[PDB]
């Protein structure tokens, strides 16, 4: 399920990177301190830790998947 | 021989780069920087791995602990290839010119009552010239341990090496600090930087791991082993390149975000550096070939330990830190032009053939794998 | 700034060099009695605790001037405003003029060889680039 | 968001064209204000005065191309004509403003009097109850030239 | 070896079921009463607060933030110790955190807790910070991502959540083993009923495999969180134009600030949990002793960036930045930084005598001390040049209320009084773990 873990870390990785081009540039922008648009870096903490969360998550809906776990 | 083919070939080509301390003079000077410091940061980095072996003490990894050893002593041969900086220390740093505190000069640059009393130039000299006394005596009292405990074999066999590790330990850091606030973080001094003595560090201690790895999995194949250290050794070994390749990247990073992001005068590292001047394309291939790739490619255990995936990374894991540390020795000078020069390469394919000379040399010298120790059945039965 | 998008984290301010991001910290406005009331002018947005505010070049009468401009094809004249700063300093110390409108007052007062640009050297690159002090001594004749 | 981005790509180079005969028309100007006031007035700042949006009004051009070029290139987001189009008129009439306020000082210094045609000069907002703007916006669009301001000029 | 315990598997089950048998404890009574009355203490003053206005905190607007803030970072760079011992230790596979693992990520998930409760309240509009997340709201609105202050909020709502989902993985043996016993021998046979988030378990093959690199996952997968949470709340410091803070080193210095805040505060519960309710045989002395060595790698790596502070104020620092370290040694706060300073680093140097110092007692009157300069770090570091910067018009000195010291306080409270809270309900020792690494689970018999 690293295999599984392929879906985690993208969607994660495009909802934050489709969180800031559908948000910074497009849709609401604003010139707070000439920050460009949503480029890379301020984005990387969130392109990087929000991916964190959501695909572990799915990291371990897998855990809770291999046989189905919650068989009490 | 195995020794001298890194050796004659590298000091070959090093005698072939006399042509650059003789011609486009002040080309080759830094193009020595940027591969003399490499050499340094393979000694300083793969030491670090030595110590932290130690201080957490660890077991599991102790095949791939004699060879980091062999290479520390590099760093005295390093020493006498300090020179060529030495002829043109007083045309690089910009602060040995000495027509420019308090001189007939327009400039009065703020480094009167700031900086000249840690920089004047003879203070450089007992600056670094301290440094061979610790990061070698390191190597005189650790390599003439660690290969003695062998032969002769001790009643407190590590924990003479954990001495080593008690109070020359925490001199290593600091030095390593001020060596990068003294060396690198000096060619444009318009600059202040807290992060950059980690950065050198990391920077080593990132790629070293690389080399002692893709050694033995060049010596495993086709070498004098083919199979006593096993894979999941190298398994350990990718956990420590991830484990700093953040290490890396984190402070890559937070010498970037941070700094893209005030815009101050200290920026102009980068305003000449990194958008301008054919080097906006460095960093982004860099980046995307520096971070990414590796942290991608090793991710996934089904192939991460594999023995020659790890020697092929080893070669783009630290040829790669030229293109890391061409991104900040020389592009004070190129920053008209960036047009890198033939003598920009000879001097790392000599220097990393040089050092690689000595390092089997003495591995000639000497044994490879350490003929008794503590728990090494308990790794090599592993 | 919006005196309703705040939260108070305050770190508005912290950032700022000057710390000019004041703050209203207790809620002042509601315990104010109901004679005062009949003085905060009519225009502006009063603020409620954990906002910050600031200067805004008393954007308020930027507004109904701008706004004035849009409702009839016009520009804004040298003087067609004037901030509280400007029009209340009997010394006609601040002049406040459009930028990018080469005959106003502005123009020629930051082309005069001292805009002082206070900590400029952060790159900041601010407006109200404003002017040093010349004081002005007396040659020698016994002086000293 | 009513039928995507290929419709407004009409209007946006119709805004277009109309400062590409503005560079014939300011540049003109710019000889013909060389040769109305001559030596009538300081002119030493006061004729770079009018150079200097003049860089500027060029330099929107090859943008012009690059704001709209970046639209037509994907019309699949209606937020950038809107916003391209938004910019390009406020450049455009921002530009054709500056080059007002400094023609009109032109007929400051040759008449003694910036003359009554100016502006619209409606009047504060209290003087509302007597002048509504709504008159005053039929006067300034139907009596102030945009730039025919100093060709008026050839006029006195 | 690195337990000292003449235990066999089975050993563990009866003892920590003893620590989970039956609910009559007595110094509970007086804890969850003293501590209880500390969060008392805390939401009567942080009510209090919100009814009336964040200035009765003794915050000045040069110096915003003052005390809570301060123990933001406090309380959740007391925390990443807690996880990173369950991750770390892991990565490198010293086979040695299992005594203690279990008992950490609640003292990491419950700072957190006290933790995140500052940033919803130092602010002046707690009610309107549900626009600070990133929902779809009431109109075409969204927040700043490029804010660290907002990245402290998803880092927090995700580290309080990956700790977390860490921590619960990481006890479902537990869940399992009081499943198991709950009923033959336990609380009541309605305690196998609450203990479902067991999850079927049997501890079978086909995912047990599966746990270990989860495990080995979130190990690997939470490090790089760790280090990208506390280095956050130290990017909100240093991203900003003061000098003070713009120096880079900030984010790695922060989070050994954290290693040197978290486990000097570990030790402190350790201790207290090894005299009257301990484990002799499985908290050995030994791994104290081994502990704090990583607590003295940044016993030394924090000192390194005051040397650096202190060095670039001599080499090539702004004329303000000059003065910004001068502030911290001479100037009001002498009583903090000569001290803080001081005692972050003599006591680690004056740490390494005897062999690490073995003995338990010195751990707690040292532990305390060691922890009381990162309250202090973390009140000179953002304090002590956020006045004096940049003007002198904005030149104040900080009068903390006696309002900012009972929330404090009641962080304290709040800590202690849900931290014992679940730790009496679910098991302190990592005993999954414990019994499987160490002793005689090694094929080789
Ligand atoms: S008078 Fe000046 S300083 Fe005061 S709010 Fe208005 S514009 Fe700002
Ligand atoms: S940082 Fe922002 S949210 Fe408000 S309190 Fe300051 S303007």
């Amino acid at each position: 399920a690293f295999i599984t873990f392929f879906t985690g870390t993208i969607a994660g990785f495009a909802l934050a990177w489709w969180m800031q081009w559908w948000m910074g540039a497009v849709d609401y922008p604003l010139n707070i301190s000439g920050k460009p648009f949503f480029a890379l870096p301020p984005s990387v903490p969130i392109i990087f830790e929000l991916t964190i969360l959501f695909s572990a998550l799915a990291g371990v809906a897998t855990m809770l998947a291999l046989n189905g776990l919650p068989r009490p | 021989r195995i020794w001298a083919v890194p050796l004659a070939i590298g000091v070959g080509l090093l005698i072939v780069s006399l042509v650059g301390w003789a011609i486009d003079a002040r080309q080759f000077y830094f193009s020595y920087l940027v591969g003399w410091t490499f050499c340094l940061t393979l000694a300083l980095g793969s030491l670090f791995f030595v110590m932290i072996q130690h201080l957490t003490r660890a077991q599991w990894v102790v095949a791939v602990r004699r060879l980091p050893e062999a290479l520390v002593w590099t760093f005295p041969v390093l020493i006498v290839l300090f020179i060529p900086i030495l002829f043109g220390l007083h045309d690089l740093y910009h602060w040995t010119h000495h027509e420019l505190y308090d001189p007939s000069s327009p400039e009065y640059d703020p480094i009167l009552a700031g900086k000249h009393a840690y920089l004047n130039v003879p203070f450089f000299l007992v600056r670094i010239a301290f440094y061979f006394f610790i990061w070698t005596l390191l190597a005189y009292k650790l390599y003439t341990l660690s290969v003695r405990q062998d032969v002769d074999p001790d009643p407190s066999i590590p924990a003479q090496q954990r001495k080593v590790s008690a109070w020359g330990m925490p001199l290593y850091g600091v030095t390593v600090a001020f060596a990068s606030y003294d060396f690198l973080m000096s060619l444009d001094p318009h600059w202040y930087s807290t992060i950059f003595g980690v950065y050198f560090f990391a920077g080593s201690f990132f790629v070293a791991l690389g080399f002692i790895t893709t050694c033995y999995a060049i010596l495993v194949r086709r070498g004098t082993l083919q199979g006593i250290v096993r894979a999941p050794h190298f398994q350990d070994l990718g956990k420590l390149m991830f484990g700093f390749t953040a290490f890396w990247a984190y402070i890559a990073f937070s010498q970037y975000m941070l700094i893209w992001y005030g815009n101050l005068p200290e920026e102009t590292l980068w305003y000449r550096h990194r958008l301008e001047h054919g080097w906006e394309v460095l960093s982004q291939v860099l980046i995307w070939g520096h971070f990414v790739l590796p942290f991608l490619i090793l991710l996934p255990w089904a192939a991460k330990r594999t023995p020659v995936l790890v020697g092929t990374m080893g070669i783009w894991f630290a040829i790669i830190h030229w293109i890391d540390l061409f991104w900040v020795a020389m592009p004070v000078l190129h920053t008209e032009h960036m047009t890198f020069h033939w003598l920009d390469v000879t001097c790392w394919l000599g220097l990393f053939g040089v050092v690689v000379g000595l390092f089997f040399y003495r591995i000639s010298r000497h044994s490879l794998v350490p003929q008794n120790d503590p728990y090494l059945a308990r790794s090599l039965a592993l | 700034m919006v005196y309703n998008r705040c939260i108070g984290t305050r770190y508005c301010s912290n950032n700022c060099p000057y710390k000019v991001r004041r703050f209203n910290w207790f809620n002042w406005v509601k315990t104010l009695p109901i004679q005062v009331q009949m003085a905060q002018n009519p225009d502006v947005t009063v603020r409620f605790r954990g906002v910050m505010e600031k200067c805004t070049y008393c954007v308020q009468r930027i507004r109904e001037a701008q706004r004035q401009a849009n409702i009839e094809k016009r520009p804004l004249r040298d003087g067609e405003v004037k901030t509280a700063c400007q029009q209340a300093c009997p010394a006609e110390a601040i002049t406040f003029g459009d930028l990018n409108d080469p005959n106003n007052a502005v123009v020629k007062q930051r082309q005069n060889a001292r805009r002082y640009e206070m900590l400029a050297a952060l790159n900041v690159k601010p407006r109200t680039s404003y002017l040093a002090r010349i004081t002005n001594p007396n040659p020698r004749l016994l002086e000293q | 968001y009513p039928g995507g981005v290929a419709l407004t790509l009409a209007q946006i180079e119709a805004a277009s064209e109309q400062v590409a005969q503005d560079l014939e028309q300011a540049l003109a100007e710019l000889e013909a204000l060389r040769l109305l006031a001559r030596r009538d007035e300081t002119l030493a700042p006061y004729v770079a005065q009018y150079e200097a949006i003049l860089e500027a009004h060029q330099q929107a051009v090859l943008e012009f191309e690059h704001w709209k070029e970046q639209v037509a290139a994907h019309p699949g987001d209606y937020r950038r004509a809107n916003r391209t189009l938004g910019a390009i008129t406020a450049r455009h009439e921002a530009l054709l403003q500056q080059y007002a306020d400094v023609a009109w000082a032109v007929a400051q210094h040759v008449n003694p009097a910036l003359l009554a045609r100016a502006y619209t000069s409606s009047g504060p907002r209290f003087f509302f109850y007597v002048v509504p703007p709504q008159y005053a916006r039929q006067v300034n669009e139907q009596a102030v030239p945009p730039l025919q301001v100093v060709r008026y000029l050839a006029a006195q | 070896v690195l337990v000292q315990g003449g235990l066999t598997f089975h050993d563990i089950t009866e003892l920590v079921a003893q620590h989970t048998e039956k609910k009559t404890p007595k110094a509970w009574w007086a804890a969850f009463s003293v501590a209880f009355l500390g969060m008392l203490t805390l939401v009567a003053m942080l009510a209090y607060q919100v009814w009336n206005g964040v200035g009765v905190w003794g915050n000045n607007i040069p110096v915003g933030w003052g005390w809570p803030i301060v123990n933001f970072v406090f309380w959740v760079g007391i925390g990443h110790a807690g996880t990173l011992i369950s991750a770390i230790l892991f990565l490198f596979r010293q086979r040695w955190r299992t005594s203690i693992n279990r008992a950490a990520e609640a003292m990491t998930i419950f700072a957190v807790i006290c933790a995140l409760i500052f940033p919803t309240f130092h602010v002046g509009r707690v009610w309107a910070i549900y626009w600070t997340l990133p929902i779809p709201n009431q109109m075409e609105m969204w927040p700043q991502f490029k804010s660290p202050l907002l990245w402290d909020v998803f880092a927090v709502s995700s580290y309080f959540i990956v700790s977390l989902v860490f921590w619960y993985v990481g006890l479902i043996p537990d869940l399992a083993t009081l499943r198991d016993r709950a009923a033959l021998m336990g609380r009541r046979l309605r305690a196998k009923i609450l203990g479902f988030f067991a999850l079927g378990w049997c501890g079978a093959n086909r995912h047990w495999r599966n746990y270990e690199k989860v495990y080995m996952l979130l190990a690997g997968l939470a490090t790089p969180l760790v280090l990208s949470v506390h280095s956050v709340v130290s990017f909100d410091f240093a991203v900003s134009i003061i000098p003070g803070w713009h120096t880079t080193i900030f984010p790695p210095y922060f989070v050994a600030g954290a290693i040197f805040s978290g486990f000097a505060m570990v030790v402190t519960l350790m201790v207290i949990a090894r005299k009257a309710y301990g484990l002799e045989n499985v908290i050995t002395i030994d791994h104290l002793e081994k502990m704090n060595i990583i607590m003295l790698v940044t016993g030394t790596m924090v000192g390194f960036a005051y040397i650096t502070e202190f060095f670039i104020a001599w080499y090539s620092g702004v004329p303000y930045e000059q003065y910004a370290f001068i502030n911290r040694a001479t100037g009001p706060y002498a009583w903090a930084y000569w001290t803080m300073m001081s005692c972050n680093l003599i006591f680690p140097q004056f740490f390494w005598i005897k062999k690490l110092r073995r003995n338990i007692p010195f751990m707690f009157i040292a532990s305390i001390v060691v922890n009381i300069g990162m309250w202090f770090e973390r009140f000179v570091i953002t304090i002590t040049s956020l006045h004096r910067d940049y003007l002198p018009s904005s030149w104040d000195y900080f009068v903390p209320t006696w309002v900012d010291v009972l929330t404090l306080i009641g962080s304290f409270g709040l800590f202690f009084t849900l931290f014992l809270l679940f730790l009496r309900f679910v098991p302190m020792v990592a005993i999954a773990e414990v019994k499987g690494v160490l002793p005689e689970a090694d094929p080789h018999f």
